């Protein structure tokens, strides 16, 4: 039941913009929102890409710092760990946000400003500083004060990565890179496209897969 | 829809033009704009007709005999002739003229030199065509070559549309007799369309329209331009379009 | 106008197809001669060439020279040309 | 004016009906109608009839220009010693002639039949 | 949507009519849209219609009424003579002008009547036509006399200085065989859409 | 030669400081020099008279052609004047989109003779062409069609110097607008050819056809008094307007015609 | 090349053959010169360069003429779900539906080709033969243009008795060993019957369902869609629309064949 994309279709995220995102948002073990902002500030390359980076820095500034930091803290941990534990962690941090003991996540007021009161104008914020790592952990972790538990499924199963997503969507850059490496141990773009668009039985008739592969090749590999 | 073909080293051409004969602007005027314009006109003429599918040369050959739809013929003729001219010009895609070609020339022009032949061609160009036109060095079913001038969009291929001399001005007795003979030959053809057989092939087309020279050489100096073109042309291409 | 649709038939065919060939030349000449002899008495020389022409025609045999595929087409195209509803 | 109905890629086209003369499409009543529809959409002419008239008037000028082009091209050809073996009217006459010849022999035979 | 595409598309563009393909009455202008193929498309029997068209048809042009009928055949006739009449008229180059003192309709609820000419001529009357021999004053056209004269796909009224007996009376009702030259004076167009030409017999 | 144009400052309407020179001053020089090279005489005299003298002659052909070229250009330029529109040096050159633009000649009308007197001329034009707009369309479209070296001519049918009816004709490379000088040359050549053949019907029929084409409604021959010329050659308009701006150029020319001169040229009617 | 060409003397003009060769050379090098013609339909190009099932759109189907159903008066109401509306006294086939069914059909064609099944392309109409043969060539498959003798599958031993059978690798190499007379006489049934005019050969369809063979058909607005396993709604009368669908199917089967060959090589 799919259909091809129109002939005027252009992939919104250009190559230079993707490259600058890669440069900025990739972080080490102890990365921060502040570090990201610094990276954005000091990026150098294409003029359009620089303008984009500036724009995204501006919109980060506009948004709340504490929430962004919390999200940053969550995401690395979630990437490391398995689904159920990640869900539990998310639930715990939501609970903490709801019942802020330390008073360091101005959430309910911000929601009122936005959802209840008025759509226009951003919230001014009343808390802007670099939270400590221990504090961040406490924010996104449980305690014996309140009992917490997810509702039991029929299939009470736990896994580190999705069992059925990878087959039935467009193939990640990482998978393409792995394939290229395997091929190496000549290689060319057309051959790669054929492999992805014909050989793989789950991804034979994927819609914009060849274009994606071409974009990936443009971005990463060289002649 | 008819669109202009991608020339080899196009970006380089755009930057420079052609080393000796045509400037960056002058080359744009003759090709990157004028050729495009011609193609657009041809498309407009032949959008919904059966002619849309055919190439310019094949369109011209189809159209040649028809008195009406002469506009289509003219456009098609121009497009083909202009691209032949550009092909002749191009630096690459140093090459000398072929030995076979030289031997053929010698056979044709009473054992004269190639420089002499060039000089005769430029003289013909100067004298024959007033206003616009084309200057071909052609080869016919008799293996000898000859010089063929055309007055605006006259094709070297099909002799009834050679468009070789202007009856707007006064003409000679010999020319008139030749015309009469041609007409007779045409009448002798005996087909429903009424189209004779002809096997004339162009070897060196030159563009005597103002779209080539006028920017660089001014309103005069068309002869000089023609000479320059003759001096610096793609010889490999010429050699390729010579042997049977 | 009033259209007339037939029912489903076993086989559309004309019982006898007429070719409609031209009438014989010799017969025509004979008729002309007869007409001439009605006038001008029995055998006057006004019809001198006509009799000769008739003789020339009817020298080898009494007549000089000696089918339309319409059924094959009807038979071919009946099933198409029907307005017979689907199966 | 003959019409080719065998479609070229319907997806490939991209006509701005700001004007009539599109590239892949020829000049015809269709183009007029498309122009009328465009006018209606844009509300330059709120009324449909007025938009139609406007489109018709745009078409007419283009047609006149086309007509002039061909005639002048023919004139040019005549001037510069081009030779057309069979003109359209001459062709038509020739076509008529064969039919007439066919008729004549048949008609004579029919008259002979009638006589006898 | 699909519906929009259908409305745009080349079969929707052909305006429908159920006029007779065989009309033995008076034909003053084209009845049906002429439809051509390319040679390639003809070779594989494709005309851009509902069905394939019979391989018996070798002409590139045709006329039709129904894409498909109850008889399981497209109602068509393989002929496009009307284009040739128009082309002949163009060749003749006699510009149609309204003999009544009126403005040219192409310059400046619905009127179904024919707007000026039906589009056989968008030529304007003021031009001359030069040639090698000179400026053509009198338009020379070959035609056939019927009894009126058939002149390049149009019947035309005729006039002359003296009625020539040698050509006429030698073959009284076989005048159609011999082609005579004509000088076309002018072409008027009446309300019914008939082109009323007027010629003059040359000898 | 002309007064209204000069080398330093061209017309504000049509041409530019360099483009005008390319169109006119250089061309004229080229032609005159060529004419001098051909003929030992340096006396200009009239051009028309020279053409009449040397017409119907293959030996004296080139000179005639050069005279025609010179005369036609001069005739074109005499008609022209200044304009309201901006110079092409300021404006941008038209691209491939110019081809697809609908012309406004059918609907719009501008710069008529009536606005600067010239009433009788306008009436004559109307009589000839039905209307002013119709005339304009006939003129401009014809000029566009020429596509090459040529000239569009508004003319008057000479039968005091009386005239019958106004007309318009195109003429190419170095063709004269006067019919009488070249009328029946082809027929004469045909006759000569027939004589030569005899020395060594269909031909008679062709001759008869030629004769009837040539001869008018009454008089032995016909001639045309030119009132307006408009050049069609790339030489003029390629410099300013580029390839695609021929129509624009023609429009500009039309806007900037001095109709008083045309009216003066127009003789009395019968 | 051209070993028997007797070339004319240098003093003499070109011979007829020599002239023809010169013309051919000109055509190859410099005839298709002046311009290039983008966006135009060549009939042959649909047979030799059909698009993949993915890249087909509704617009392409409409251009092909697949949307044009039989007629308003020749309506099998069994086919009601497939039809979009009526226009010009003709039912018009819903083309999104057509697309989805075509894709489904294309996938099954690919699958049987991959498995190494015998695909059989049946097309009794006049112009269909050449394109049918091309499709059959594309996948290592079979076709029928000259009429289907009733009982090729049901009564196989009588009809298809005296024709040569073969052996085949995991690749498509003849591996020419002698087939035993017992080994030869067994029926060789198709694993996909694909018809271009199911309304004209009901019989073939009936034997397929008796003989237990899945079948694909271009169901027009007068055809029974229940008579086949995988109906593609569309215009079976026009030659070019059929070719387009058929060519697509061939391409799908070709792909599957290529994949099978690749996995054999592996
Ligand atoms: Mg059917």
């Amino acid at each position: 039941f799919v259909s091809p994309l129109p002939k005027d279709y252009v992939f919104k995220y250009s190559n230079e913009k993707l490259n600058v995102i890669e440069a900025c948002f990739n972080l080490s073990k102890n990365g921060t929102i502040e570090d990201i902002m610094n990276n954005l500030r000091q990026y150098e390359g294409s003029a359009e890409g620089k303008a984009f980076a500036q724009e995204i820095k501006t919109k980060l500034l506009t948004k709340s710092p504490s929430s962004l930091q919390i999200a940053l803290r969550l995401v690395q941990e979630n990437s490391r760990d398995h689904i159920e534990s990640a869900i539990k962690r998310d639930l715990y941090t939501a609970a903490n946000m709801c019942m802020n003991q330390d008073s360091l996540v101005e959430f309910s007021e911000a929601t009122k400003h936005k959802l209840i009161d008025k759509q226009r104008v951003p919230y001014p914020w009343t808390k802007k500083e670099q939270l400590f790592v221990s504090q961040l952990t406490s924010i996104t972790s449980p305690k014996p004060s309140l009992p917490m538990s997810l509702l039991r499924n029929t299939s009470n199963v736990t896994w580190t990565q999705y069992p059925y997503h990878s087959k039935y969507q467009l193939p990640t850059e990482q998978e393409i890179a792995a394939y290229i490496e395997k091929r190496t141990n000549k290689v060319t773009e057309r051959e790669v496209l054929n492999h992805f668009a014909n050989v793989i039985p789950s991804r034979r008739g994927k819609l914009g897969i060849q274009s994606l592969c071409k974009i990936v090749c443009e971005r990463k590999c060289e002649e | 829809i008819h669109v202009v073909p991608k020339l080899p080293n196009s970006k380089a051409l755009l930057q420079n033009g052609v080393p000796n004969i045509l400037s960056s602007s002058g080359f744009k005027t003759v090709w990157f704009d004028y050729q495009r314009y011609l193609c657009d006109k041809l498309t407009l003429a032949t959008a919904g007709q059966s002619l849309e599918s055919y190439y310019p040369f094949h369109i011209l050959l189809k159209t040649a005999g028809n008195p009406l739809q002469s506009n289509i013929f003219n456009l098609a003729s121009s497009i083909h002739n202009n691209h032949l001219f550009v092909e002749n010009i191009l630096p690459s895609a140093k090459t000398e003229p072929s030995r076979l070609f030289l031997s053929k020339i010698k056979d044709s022009f009473n054992g004269s030199d190639w420089e002499v032949v060039k000089e005769e061609m430029i003289y013909r160009a100067e004298n024959e065509v007033l206003g616009q036109g084309w200057l071909f060095l052609v080869e016919n079913n008799e293996k000898k070559l000859f010089i063929l001038t055309s007055n605006n969009n006259g094709t070297p291929y099909y002799f009834p549309r050679n468009q070789s001399f202007d009856l707007n001005s006064a003409i000679s007795i010999d020319e008139f007799a030749t015309l009469k003979q041609m007409k007779e030959l045409i009448g002798k053809s005996t087909k429903l369309n009424g189209k004779v057989q002809d096997w004339t092939m162009p070897i060196i087309c030159v563009n005597l329209w103002d779209h080539a020279y006028l920017h660089d050489y001014g309103v005069g100096n068309r002869s000089k331009y023609v000479k320059n073109v003759l001096d610096n042309l793609n010889w490999s291409v010429v050699n390729n379009r010579i042997f049977s | 106008p009033p259209v007339y649709r037939l029912p489903p038939l076993p086989r559309l065919k004309v019982k006898k197809p007429i070719i409609r060939q031209e009438a014989n030349k010799c017969l025509v000449l004979m008729s002309n001669l007869l007409q001439c002899w009605s006038s001008y008495g029995h055998m006057s020389p006004k019809c001198a060439g006509l009799v000769t022409e008739l003789k020339s025609c009817t020298s080898e045999s009494a007549l000089g020279k000696r089918k339309s595929n319409i059924n094959y087409h009807a038979a071919r195209l009946y099933d198409r040309i029907n307005g017979k509803p689907h199966d | 004016r003959p019409k080719i109905l065998v479609e070229n890629e319907i997806g490939d086209e991209n006509y701005d009906w700001s004007h009539m003369l599109q590239i892949g499409r020829p000049l015809d009543g269709e183009s007029v109608i498309q122009r009328t529809m465009y006018l209606i959409k844009t509300k330059q002419y709120g009324d449909m009839v007025e938009a139609y008239d406007h489109a018709r008037y745009e078409f007419y000028a283009l047609r006149m220009q086309e007509e002039t082009e061909q005639q002048v091209a023919l004139e040019e050809a005549e001037m510069f010693g081009s030779l057309f073996g069979v003109s359209a009217i001459e062709h038509g006459i020739q076509k008529e002639q064969e039919v007439l010849d066919v008729w004549e022999k048949k008609v004579v035979e029919e008259t002979e039949l009638m006589a006898a | 949507t699909l519906a929009e595409l259908l409305g745009r598309s080349r079969i929707a563009q052909v305006a429908n009519n159920h006029k007779p393909l065989t009309y033995t009455g008076k034909k003053f202008h084209p009845t049906h849209q002429i439809i051509e193929t390319k040679p390639s498309t003809l070779y594989r029997q494709e005309w851009g219609l509902k069905s394939a068209i019979p391989s018996k048809i070798k002409s590139r042009y045709l006329v039709y009424n129904d894409l498909d009928t109850l008889e399981r055949i497209t109602t068509f006739e393989p002929r496009g003579g009307t284009q040739w009449n128009r082309l002949r008229f163009q060749e003749m180059g006699v510009p149609i002008v309204s003999n009544i003192g009126r403005q040219n309709p192409f310059f400046k609820k619905f009127n179904t009547e024919i707007i000026g000419t039906g589009g056989l001529s968008y030529s304007l009357p003021g031009k001359l036509k030069n040639s090698p021999n000179g400026v053509i004053q009198r338009t020379v056209v070959p035609g056939r006399i019927l009894n009126l004269a058939a002149i390049g796909g149009f019947v035309a009224d005729v006039v002359f200085f003296q009625s020539p007996p040698s050509s006429f009376n030698s073959m009284g009702d076989f005048i159609r065989m011999k082609t005579f030259l004509f000088e076309i004076l002018e072409a008027s167009m009446e309300k019914n859409g008939s082109v009323s030409m007027h010629a003059r017999l040359l000898e | 030669a002309l007064e209204h144009l000069k080398e330093g400052a061209p017309l504000k309407g049509l041409f530019s400081i360099e483009g005008l020179q390319k169109a006119w001053f250089d061309r004229v020089k080229y032609l005159d020099a060529k004419l001098n090279d051909c003929t030992n005489e340096a006396q200009q005299k009239p051009l028309e008279t020279l053409i009449h003298e040397n017409s119907k002659s293959a030996s004296k052909k080139h000179i005639v052609n050069y005279a025609s070229s010179l005369y036609n250009l001069k005739f074109s330029m005499s008609s022209l004047q200044g304009c309201i529109r901006t110079p092409p040096e300021e404006c941008p050159r038209l691209g491939p989109e110019a081809l697809l633009q609908t012309p406004d000649f059918n609907r719009t009308i501008s710069n008529e003779p009536l606005t600067t007197g010239n009433e009788r001329l306008q009436a004559a034009l109307i009589s000839s062409f039905g209307s002013l707009m119709e005339f304009r369309t006939l003129l401009i479209n014809s000029n566009l069609a020429i596509s090459g070296d040529g000239f569009t001519w508004l003319v008057a049918r000479r039968q005091d110097i009386e005239y019958d009816k106004l007309f318009i004709l195109n003429t190419y490379n170095a063709g004269t607008p006067f019919n009488f000088s070249t009328s029946g040359v082809m027929n004469e050549l045909n006759n000569q050819y027939t004589n030569m053949e005899k020395q060594r019907a269909k031909q008679a029929k062709t001759k008869f056809i030629y004769e009837t084409q040539q001869k008018g409604f009454s008089g032995k021959e016909v001639s045309y008094i030119p009132l307006l010329a408009i050049d069609a050659s790339p030489k003029t308009w390629l410099t300013d307007y580029g390839v695609f701006g021929k129509r624009e150029y023609l429009e500009r020319v039309w806007d900037s015609i001095e109709w008083k001169i045309v009216e003066s040229r127009l003789p009395q009617r019968t | 090349p051209y070993p028997n060409l007797i070339p004319s003397a240098n003093d003499k003009p070109y011979s007829s053959q020599e002239l023809f060769l010169r013309q051919l050379n000109h055509s190859m090098r410099t005839a298709k010169l002046g311009a290039t013609i983008s966006k135009v339909y060549y009939p042959h190009k649909d047979i030799f360069y059909p698009p993949l099932p993915e890249n087909i759109t509704v617009e392409s189907l409409m251009s092909a003429g697949v949307h044009l159903g039989q007629s308003t008066s020749l309506w099998r109401s069994s086919t009601q779900s497939y039809i979009y509306g009526e226009y010009k006294g003709i039912h018009i086939i819903d083309l999104n539906q057509t697309l989805s069914y075509l894709k489904r059909a294309a996938k099954v064609v690919e699958g049987v080709s991959e498995s190494g099944g015998i695909i059989l392309f049946l097309g009794t109409r006049q112009g269909q033969k050449r394109g049918l043969e091309e499709a059959a060539k594309k996948t290592h498959g079979y076709y029928v243009s000259t009429r289907w003798i009733p009982g090729t599958l049901t009564n196989s031993t009588e009809i298809s008795g005296i024709w040569e059978k073969q052996e085949i690798d995991s690749n498509d190499n003849p591996t020419e060993r002698a087939l035993s007379p017992n080994e030869t006489s067994k029926q060789v049934k198709p694993d996909l019957l694909v018809v271009l005019n199911p309304t004209e050969n009901r019989n073939a369809l009936l034997e397929a369902i008796k003989s237990r063979v899945p079948t694909i058909a271009i169901i027009d607005t007068d055809s029974e869609p229940s008579l086949v396993t995988y109906p593609i709604p569309g215009n079976d009368d026009s030659l070019r629309s059929v070719n387009f669908l058929l060519g697509v199917l061939a391409r799908a089967g070709q792909r599957g064949l290529q994949n099978r060959l690749a996995r054999n090589n592996e």
